[PDB]
């Protein structure tokens, strides 16, 4: 899946 | 840590 | 369609 | 599962 | 309520 | 830290 | 929506 | 409460 | 701007 | 760090 | 949209 | 990479 970093 | 779309 | 933390 | 319907 | 922990 | 869908 | 941080 | 619009 | 501090 | 909606 | 962590 | 479609 599409992430972004957190 | 990640935030992702699913 | 979600967003989840991992 | 740690998410929510976006 | 409907919530994500970060 | 919780994030809400109101 | 909208989504809150608590 | 701060909030986004999504 | 629509945004939060996380 | 912030969350926008862009 | 986006959603954009920076 | 800061975002993601949703
Ligand atoms: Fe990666
Ligand atoms: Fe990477
Ligand atoms: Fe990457």
């Amino acid at each position: 899946h599409d992430c972004v970093n957190i | 840590e990640q935030m992702c779309i699913t």
